RNA sequence: UCAGGCGAUGUUU
DNA sequence: GCAGCTAGCCATGCACATCGCCTGGAATGG
DNA sequence: CCATTCAGGCATGGCTAGCTGC
């Protein structure tokens, strides 16, 4: 390697021959005069140990160093490690045509498309815009055609566009878990030099948008962009093949958005009237003649497909409120009702959202998913929840709560005092007395927020469910849990030690209030422990997951049946406590091996090498079966393979 | 009172503990070190000298030749900071020492010869630090990070758990010095003593304690203790120290007096030992089965043939008895054991022994530490003398020697810096000490065992090793020496000291490039302190352990500041007030404790120290006489806080802010935000950019003056007096007389570092912020640097904010901002690129810089002078040219604008070696400069001397005043006006004397000046000339460049909405941006929440004034307002007497508030909601800080009161234009055909391992095919795809990946023989 | 165009 | 016993993707 | 400068030499 002048950065193997050459020259010269035995030897011994050198180095005591103190790098070097050719140059490795920048929200794209900087558009498919010039002949040759680019002169972008309309690309972001870490999209040019992506996939990029970048890449076969729009463009990945739920779920803006907009006040503007339409609902709503959100009986249609596969229409009143009504609009056809009557929750959309799919196929599903954003977005900035230090209310009781707990304790240090009890049990007694504590505060606080509503109703008084801001965000499931809020209001109670054991004088204040030193400092080193145990966590998984790639590398469905008997017997998992997994969820989704028999014994309830879909599933909970000997992967009796009929539904499809 | 510039703009405080110890300066620990480094100090002492005298007299090889050390100097730098920067060589200074090589005669005693005097030989340069204490290498600025380290010294651990899972612990034991090998002690867990050095294997103990010159029983006697038998007629008397058997059960019978005492199975009780000592004899009846379980200690020999009876180290048995008992020797000598007091391990080892002599042992040493050798006899010798009694090969620091013998329970504290035997063997008591379970181990963690190093230390060491390297040379020349016919300086040689010092700071893990892109980030990137660099530990060795902070950090190492990932608790941060001790331990203050009064008496305290004492903690009210208000009170002693009675306290805290870092005490509010946003708060501030303009932040705390002051990015005028002369570059002050010098009494100018290049490519500049004619007090703020405003740092905006969602366009985290901020300029900030473009001679000839290129555009052209390089001003983009340089064959390697970089050049930079024509835009520039500083030194000496007539009028009024022969005639002919010979007219003569003396020297500089100047500098070898540019960016705010507030609360703008859209108030301001509430209660970072109050707070006093001054209202109006503004809250420390100023001296007041009213905060001691909601009613704004608000697109009225507020947000630097990159087709990497990687590099990304595990997983099959063939390593097939596309063909074809055919070469080298098929 | 060394950045939940 | 046990010694292994910056083989007759 | 030169980990496993049976 030339650097600068006519120097040379040494490389270990151009070192490394080097010594064995003049070694062996040496010694070669040294059988022409025949010197003592102990010579000759010395000198085979230094050979020796440099052609050993040469091959691996390091392994045989003291590495030889190179320039300063490395143990330079030889040919077992370059080809084993981290950074040897397997694991180089082999299993991945760079690529052209391609790009890497900041990511965004932009949420005004339907989720088949995700934007793209005009710039970096420009400068990935700068052959494809050759050709197409040189096609209708607004250029002649390509270096001509190449300083046109450069100029950027107006007839590119329209050409630009033209080349765009229709060619996936992909994108990627970096710590690439599992499959959805490489979807496809459909570019949308625009100004700016970010990328706009649509803002349902976060959650399964994992991606927040706090500075995270994403990389992506172009195909250039025709097989490739088939590829892509039939199994990478994200209108098919709405099941995670991780797990049967779906994954393109909503999240924190939008379910706040949906909470607010569909739950019940107790006296409000536009109450106990009634409306023929959900069409006028919306028209009141944007009138302000009535609440969002007020008690109201209403007309609602709905359509069923209890047919053989044909909707049946039907109709009826229902007492309801104005929002949940205008939800309702845009649900498509065959659903239920009650189905978006209640508070709508975060599993609850979730579910909702399944149900949709799992009747419906795939098409109205996409559609609604992006429907569900749109309207969360707008009613949710309409309604403007936000945070305020009013909301976080501190209790009431917490200070007798509080020192109640401290006279304990001290008439527990007097016990000690009189030598009836030993350290340990008295370290027990004081660490549970505050748990109990602990408990009573989280308690009192949960009730304060939960409840506190209470307000006239043209009656006289009425309690009801709270709308302080911040016991919504939470009972929403949007963000924090009772654990989070509860380290906000009440007290955040107990610590660690470095030991991993435990304090004997616990927080005594929230955040609302500050703490004074002494706590912030040890709250520091709690923290800390977690914050450090991070990274070797990552790295520990990260080694588990490709030692398993490696090893169930090469299991592939070729076969379809092996048309064979065997199979095990799935039950529902109990541990003397309660049932911790359905039936329902163990078995859903794989496929018998013996028929299942009624309860009522010889009266066969389903053929022996059927596949349990919901209905089927739901026939078993009637008929309230106890377990199924079912087919599995474990025992097919294919070669090099595994028949299909023995592996089961493909979850994400 | 305050100072006059402080009356600027006074700052509101709340905040109730009184401070009573003022903030130390900020670089104690740079500063103090290094000027500790060099100084003329006598004694030794830490210094060159400490190393010199360490190292000298060098004598002969008794040949009567003794080279002597005199005395050494350092001159003066040939350049200065300036011109030092600007080309690149290092900032140094000559190194001058005094030797003398003496020689006597030989044949007799000390008769002399002659000696010589080779006065201040030169021995190569060393660096300098300058007074900001940052070091200066090739063009560079770097700066030296403290090291934290394991102090020298002897420890005591554990090593519990991996015991072999048998449950038992080991115990272990490390004597490490500070120059040499280390030595180790362990147990096995057959209870065997061994010792190993520098962790080669293992041997017996024994064997160096026998290698130490001494028998078995000697060894025996030292260690364990006599019990003595006594031969007679029968009963074979014992004797008994009563304690002795205190713990273990004695089998036999027992009686005294007859009177028996124990039996068999009668275990020995308190009263029995009591009972006994009383009865107290020690010749007393034993049977013989008992006393068979023991083992000799002496040797006894034949009563006359005095042949062997029994080594040591073997137990009794019947034939042994009876060989004794035919000698009757009445002395029996023996060692007694007790499993749960005393062990035979010392004699069990003893067993193990493989060898019995001084020499064989010596033997099995060097066997050990070389492999493979007959050992030489006397070379063995040597070698293990040369092990731990070498003055030069091993060393304990004094620091060494006190924290040993500390440990061990001595007495002193000095003495010989290697070991002895003494030493040793009472180590080896202290293990098995603790082996009885007798002494503590002790923790590494505690802070009372590392040590900070800085950079002194390094420097010293490193030299050290530097003269060391000479001598040996030295003695080489000298031992051949001549007769007297030689100089010394022939015998000594610079070059080996200057490489390692060089190597030293310019290459280390130590001395790193220093990041400069904000003032705050200077000033930590200074107080830093790594474990990591040579003699310390490694980025992967370590566990939970030494990452944790352990209890005592508290007050000396910041437990919140540290940068997360990879490396965790290794970059701690030093704390504020942390001092570091004489040693070089981490003491802190305290406020010392009388009887019941707080005395103000600071005392300063190491780690171990605060052990022993018991501390109150800061937050605790007192009755103004030192008293405390309770009599119970919170205090911590030992790794445990609890509560305690009022007299137990020993020592009182300072302040509150003593366990934080500058890196995290400006975090308003931090008391109430978790430590997980704390410090990636802390971090972010740290990557601010300097704005253009500063402002001010709203909500501080009162620490921003103090950093301000200390860095050195702001000009402090170093004495009081009056403004005589502002200028944009300059400032021009003259003194008070009161603190002035008689002679050269003059004036002082401070120029100011113009638009300029930090390492980070920002914008570091300078500014006035004083009108002409102003008072000035001695140390006080001139010159705003970057990033700060009239004396106080200032990193971001303040903007007025709102939580509430918003259509989508703040999902995640990502902030909305108005076009409103965009328009304003108020985060546009400048960037500065330095582009070089060599031009060289090699084969082929030469390079040239001509203005002709062939094929190219006279358009792009137009740009250039007729010598080559662009004139001063241009507007350039991306592919214009800068500088034409051409290859003789003749080929183009113009130097062109990197692709997408607009900008500006504001300055150009030329460089030849000498002996070269200098061309003609060359002497252009340097004709122009050479104006400039002829220019700039006469102005110097001018208003100086007009200052100096001015100053000799000033004299003149006294005495012999003449004021129409002063005012007229010229004041040179000042020599002969009639005045009296009083001392004021030998004041005259001196204003003279230093008049010529001005002229003289001035004359000199200008003249070396210009030599400078014209002399063609140094280069490397291999080089012409070289052509510097300096371009400017200026970069506005754009979708996606990351903006964050102070409490992690990082966002990435998104879009930028018209003034239209935004949510407005009710009385018609816009709102600048939108956060997301939704991150709030996750984050809990609640504080960023109560931030935004008390700052609506502020800019409601604001707007409250503004519109009081636009009233033209009258002054009383405003001394009132302000006044109550100030005296608000509940107590606090604060007292502004406005009733206590001038009319002018107020209305500055109000001109300078009207953007709003800052206010500070200390960190555990700041405001609180009654007391910010009171001072909000003072404002004209509801109590709850919400307010209704209204969408512009829909003009009607959200549905709940959201916050708005002021937030201090900032402009990080990682910007979009930089992160955006792209390839088509570049280049290709040579040894493999694939693409580069980077973006300088004009790269592609990288198609990961993961990733193909993606494509694998979906069915997608000619995807990966295609991604790891096609677009990446087949020449042939590469090649072939661009041709099909260009034609409109989509269709590739495969080949096979040349990576692979190198896999293959690779194995087919080794012996292997991989080949392929062919079915 | 090569290997190091430094920091830094993201993977918070 | 020679069969089996057990202790010690050493081989093997420890996320992914960026982005700056810098710094380099050098020594020794003649 | 051109010819020739040369000092802190942790887990697992797999083995090899003793240790010591019954
Ligand atoms: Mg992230
Ligand atoms: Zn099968």
């Amino acid at each position: 390697v030339p650097l600068d002048g006519g120097r040379f950065a040494t490389s270990d193997l151009n070192d490394l021959y080097r010594r064995v050459i003049n070694r062996n020259n040496r010694l070669k010269r040294l059988l022409d005069l025949a010197a003592p035995d102990i010579i000759v030897r010395n000198e085979k011994r230094m050979l020796q140990e440099a052609v050993d050198a040469l091959l691996d180095n390091g392994r045989r005591g003291r590495a030889i160093t190179g320039s300063n103190k490395r143990p330079l790098k030889s040919l077992a070097d370059m080809i084993k490690g981290k950074q040897g050719r397997f694991r180089q140059n082999l299993l991945g490795k760079r690529v052209d045509y391609s790009g890497r920048s900041v990511i965004t929200v932009g949420p005004y794209l339907r989720l088949h498309q995700c934007g793209l900087p005009k710039k970096m558009a420009l400068e990935l498919f700068k052959p494809f815009i050759y050709g197409k010039l040189e096609l209708r002949g607004l250029a002649t040759t390509i270096k001509a055609a190449k300083k046109m680019v450069e100029r950027e002169e107006a007839v590119v972008w329209d050409i630009l566009d033209e080349v765009i309309r229709e060619h996936p690309v992909l994108l990627n972001r970096a710590p690439t878990l599992h499959r959805l870490g490489i979807q496809a999209f459909e570019p949308v040019l625009i100004e700016g030099k970010a990328i706009q992506l649509h803002p349902l996939v976060c959650a399964a990029y994992n991606a927040d948008f706090d500075g995270d970048q994403m990389a992506v890449h172009v195909p250039l076969t025709l097989e490739a962009q088939l590829e892509a729009r039939a199994l990478m463009m994200s209108t098919n990945n709405i099941l995670s093949p991780a797990n049967g739920e779906p994954i393109i779920v909503p999240s924190q803006d939008v379910v706040l958005g949906l909470y607010y907009m569909t739950r019940d006040c107790v006296n409000a503007k536009g109450e106990g009237m009634v409306l023929t339409g959900p069409k006028e609902a919306e028209r009141l709503y944007r009138s302000g003649l009535a609440s969002l959100h007020a008690r109201v009986k209403v007309r609602i249609t709905e359509y069923e497909k209890d047919a053989n596969g044909e909707l049946v229409a039907k109709t009826s009143l229902k007492d309801t409120t104005v929002g949940r009504a205008i939800l309702w609009m845009i649900v498509p056809k065959g659903l239920p009702y009650s189905i978006v009557n209640q508070a709508l929750g975060k599993k609850a959309i979730s579910k909702m959202l399944n149900t949709c799919y799992r009747i419906l196929g795939l098409k109205p599903t996409v559609i609604f998913a992006d429907q569900i954003m749109y309207t969360g977005f707008a009613y949710a900035a309409r309604s403007g929840a936000s945070v305020g230090i009013d909301d976080m209310v501190i209790p009431e009781k917490k200070h007798e709560i509080i020192s109640e707990a401290e006279a304990e304790v001290a008439e527990i240090q007097e016990q000690f005092q009189s030598g009836l009890v030993t350290a340990g049990e008295r370290y027990n007694k004081v660490i549970d007395i505050w748990a109990a504590a602990n408990d009573r505060v989280s308690k009192a606080m949960m009730d304060n927020l939960q409840t506190e509503t209470v307000i006239n109703r043209d009656g006289q008084e009425e309690k009801q469910v709270s709308f302080n801001s911040i016991y919504m965000m939470a009972d929403s499931g949007a963000r924090g849990s009772a654990a989070q809020i509860r380290q906000l209001a009440g007290m955040r109670g107990l610590m660690a030690k470095p030991d991993g054991s435990i304090i004997e004088t616990p927080i005594t204040a929230n955040f609302r209030e500050g703490l004074n030193v002494l706590q912030y400092f040890i709250s520091t080193h709690g923290a800390r422990k977690g914050l450090a145990d991070t990274a070797l966590k990552t790295a520990n998984s990260g080694y588990l997951t490709r030692r398993l790639v490696d090893v169930a590398q090469d299991l592939v469905v070729t076969e379809d049946d092996c048309g064979t008997h065997e199979g095990i017997m799935m039950t529902p998992v109990i541990e003397g406590g309660d049932v911790k997994e359905p039936l329902r969820d163990r078995v859903l989704g794989r496929v018998t091996a013996e028929d299942v028999l009624k309860p009522g014994t010889a009266d066969i309830l389903v053929p022996r090498n059927t596949l349990l879909h919901e209905q089927w599933c739901d026939l078993l909970e009637e008929n309230s079966v106890d377990a199924v000997k079912v087919r599995s992967v474990v025992s097919c009796d294919t070669d090099f393979g595994v028949c299909a009929h023995c592996y089961g539904r493909d979850l994400a499809r | 009172v305050y100072s006059y510039t402080e009356k600027k703009r006074i700052r509101k405080d709340f905040g109730k503990r009184p401070q009573v110890l003022d903030v130390p300066y900020l670089l104690s620990i740079q500063l103090d070190s290094f000027q500790k480094f060099i100084e003329q100090d006598p004694e030794g002492q830490y210094g060159l000298e400490a190393a010199f005298r360490s190292v000298f007299p060098i004598q002969s090889y008794s040949g009567n030749s003794e080279l002597q050390y005199v005395s050494y100097r350092l001159g003066e730098p040939v350049f200065d900071v300036q011109e030092c920067q600007i080309r690149g060589v290092t900032y140094s200074a000559p190194l001058r020492v005094k030797l003398r090589l003496v020689i006597y005669e030989r044949e007799a005693p000390e008769g002399t010869v002659k000696d010589i005097k080779e006065q201040e030989v030169y021995m190569g340069e060393i660096p300098l630090m300058t007074d900001n204490g940052t070091f200066v290498i090739n063009g560079t600025e770097r700066v030296i990070v403290s090291q934290l380290h394991r102090s020298p010294g002897v420890f005591f651990d554990s090593d519990k758990g991996k015991t072999h899972s048998s449950g038992k612990v080991l115990y272990n034991a490390r004597i490490i010095p500070y120059r040499g090998s280390w030595l180790d002690f362990e147990f096995d867990p057959k209870d065997n003593l061994f010792v190993r050095i520098d962790r080669r294997r293992k041997l017996p103990a024994t064997i160096i304690l026998r290698a130490l010159n001494y028998t078995t029983e000697q060894i025996l006697d030292l260690f364990f203790e006599k019990v003595i038998f006594e031969i007679r007629d029968n009963k074979l008397q014992m004797e008994l120290v009563p304690e002795r058997l205190r713990g273990e059960t004695a089998s036999f019978d027992i009686e005294a007096n007859g009177k028996v005492y124990v039996e068999k199975g009668r275990r020995i009780t308190a009263r029995h030992i009591r009972q006994l000592e009383k009865d107290d004899v020690k010749l007393i009846e034993v049977p013989v089965e008992y006393i068979a379980g023991k083992v000799v200690a002496k040797d006894y020999i034949d009563e006359s043939t005095g042949e062997l009876i029994c080594a040591a180290n073997m137990e009794l048995s019947l034939d042994l008895l009876a060989k004794l008992s035919q000698s009757g020797h009445k002395r029996i000598e023996t060692l007694f054991t007790n499993d749960l007091d005393h062990g035979p391990y010392i004699s069990e080892t003893l067993r193990v022994d493989p060898t019995n002599d001084r020499l064989s042992a010596l033997v099995e040493i060097y066997r050990m530490m070389r492999p493979g050798e007959p050992p030489t006899r006397e070379a063995a010798e040597s070698l293990f003398e040369n092990l731990f009694f070498s003055e030069d090969r091993y060393d304990l620091s004094a620091v060494g020697r006190m924290k040993f013998n500390r440990s061990l329970l001595r007495e002193e504290i000095e003495g010989s810096g290697i070991l002895s035997k003494d030493d040793i063997i009472d180590v080896m008591k202290k293990l098995i000490d603790i082996r009885n379970g007798k002494g503590e181990v002790d923790d590494i963690d505690h802070l009372g065992n590392r040590r900070i190093r800085s950079v002194g230390e390094m420097a010293e060491n490193q030299f050290r090793v530097g003269l060391v390297r000479v001598e040996r040379a030295v003695k080489e020349r000298l031992s051949l020496g001549d007769l007297d016919t030689l100089m010394p300086q022939d015998m000594i040689n610079a070059k080996p000291i200057s490489a390692a010092v060089k190597e030293f700071f310019g290459s280390s893990q130590l001395s790193q490039f220093m990041d400069q892109n904000n003032p705050l980030s200077e000033i930590t990137h200074k107080r830093r302190i790594s474990a990591l660099g040579p003699g310390g530990l490694t980025r992967e060795r370590a566990g939970f352990e030494v990452r944790d902070v352990h209890p005592t950090h508290y007050g000396r190492v910041c437990p919140i500041e540290t940068p997360e990932g990879p490396n965790i608790g290794l970059i701690n941060s030093l704390s504020v007030y942390a001092q570091t001790n004489e040693y070089g331990f981490l003491e802190t203050p305290y406020r010392k404790v009388t009887d019941g009064v707080v005395t103000d008496e600071i005392h300063y305290l190491s780690a171990i120290e605060e052990g022993n004492y018991v501390i109150a903690q800061a937050n605790s009210n007192l009755d103004e006489e030192g008293h405390f208000v309770e009599d119970l009170v919170t205090c911590r002693s030992k790794g445990e806080s609890s509560l305690f009675s009022r007299d137990q306290v020993d020592y009182m805290d300072v302040s509150t802010q003593q366990v934080v870092s500058v890196g995290a005490s400006l975090i308003p509010f931090l008391e109430h935000d978790d430590a997980n946003r704390a410090l990636m708060g802390a971090n972010m501030q740290r990557q601010a950019v300097p704005t253009l303009r500063a402002d001010k932040p709203l909500v501080g705390t009162g620490m921003e003056r103090a950093v301000a002051v200390d860095s050195g990015v702001t000009a402090v005028a170093k004495r009081g007096g009056v403004v005589q002369y502002v200028d944009a570059s300059r400032i021009v002050i003259k003194v008070n007389e009161d603190e002035m010098y008689p002679g050269e009494a003059g004036i002082d100018i401070y120029n100011l570092t113009k638009y300029t290049r930090s390492n980070q490519n920002t914008c570091i500049n300078q500014m006035p912020c004083v009108s002409l004619g102003e008072p000035v007090e001695r140390g006080d703020v001139l010159a705003d640097g970057p990033s700060t405003d009239l004396g106080e740092l200032a990193l971001g905006q303040n903007m007025r904010v709102a939580f509430m969602p918003w259509n989508g366009y703040n999902f995640e985290d990502s902030i909305l901002v108005s076009e409103r901020v965009v328009q304003e300029d108020r985060f546009t900030t400048i960037h500065i690129q330095e582009l070089a473009c060599v031009s060289r001679d090699t084969k082929l000839g030469p390079e040239e810089i001509t203005a002709d290129i062939p094929n190219v555009g006279e358009a792009a052209l137009s740009k250039l002078d007729e010598s080559g390089i662009v004139y001063i001003g241009a507007e350039v983009t991306g592919g214009d040219i800068l500088v034409g340089k051409v290859t003789p064959k003749v080929k183009d390697s113009s130097l062109r604008v990197p692709n997408g970089v607009s900008g500006t050049v504001i300055d150009v930079q030329v460089f030849t070696r000498d002996g070269v024509e200098k061309d003609k835009r060359a002497l252009e520039i340097e004709e122009m400069q050479l104006k400039q500083a002829k220019k700039d030194l006469s102005e110097e000496l001018q208003i100086l001397e007009a200052g100096l007539f001015s100053r000799i009028r000033a004299v003149l009024v006294a005495g012999g005043v003449e004021a129409e022969k002063l005012d007229k005639l010229p004041r040179d002919r000042w020599l002969e006006l009639g005045l009296t010979d009083e001392e004021k007219q030998n004041q005259l003569e001196q204003l003279a004397e230093q008049y010529d003396e001005l002229k003289h020297e001035f004359e000199k500089k200008l003249e070396a000046k210009r030599r400078k100047i014209t002399q063609g500098d140094d280069l490397a070898p291999g080089v012409l000339k070289i052509v510097k540019v300096y371009l400017a960016v200026k970069r506005r705010i754009q979708p996606g460049d990351k903006m964050a507030g102070r409490h992690g609360n990082k966002g990435v703008i998104s879009k930028i909405n018209p003034i239209e859209d935004m949510p407005y108030d009710e009385n018609g301001t816009p709102v600048d941006i939108v956060l997301n509430p939704l991150g709030v209660p996750s984050r809990m970072n609640i504080g960023q929440i109560l931030e935004t109050h008390l700052g609506m707070a502020a800019k409601g006093i604001g707007d409250k004034i503004n519109a009081m001054l636009k009233q033209q209202q009258e002054v009383a109006k405003l001394r009132e307002f302000i006044q109550r503004a100030y005296d608000l809250g509940a107590d606090v420390r604060q007292k502004v007497d406005l009733s206590t100023f001038s009319d002018e001296e107020v209305m500055r007041l109000a001109e300078n508030l009207r953007k709003g009213m800052p206010i500070a905060t200390p960190v555990f001691d700041g405001a609180k909601e009654a007391e910010i909601k009171e001072l909000l009613k003072l404002g004209d704004l509801p109590t709850s800080g919400q307010i209704r608000l209204y969408d512009g697109r829909t003009g009607e009225q959200f549905e709940r009161p959201v916050t708005v507020g002021y937030m201090y947000m900032l402009k990080l630097n990682h910007l979009v234009d930089d992160k955006m990159h792209a390839r088509s087709t570049g280049s290709y990497s040579l040894v493999t055909q694939q693409p580069l990687g980077g973006k300088a590099q004009f790269g592609g990304q990288r198609f990961g391992e993961m990733e193909v595990w993606a494509l694998e997983a979906y069915g997608a099959a000619y995807t990966l095919q295609e991604m790891l063939t096609v677009k990446s390593d087949d020449v042939n097939g590469r090649t072939k795809m661009y041709k099909n596309i260009v034609d409109g063909n989509h269709q590739m074809e495969p080949g096979m990946p040349e990576s692979f055919n190198v896999l293959l070469k690779e194995i087919r080298s080794l012996g292997i023989n991989i080949e392929l098929e062919d079915e």
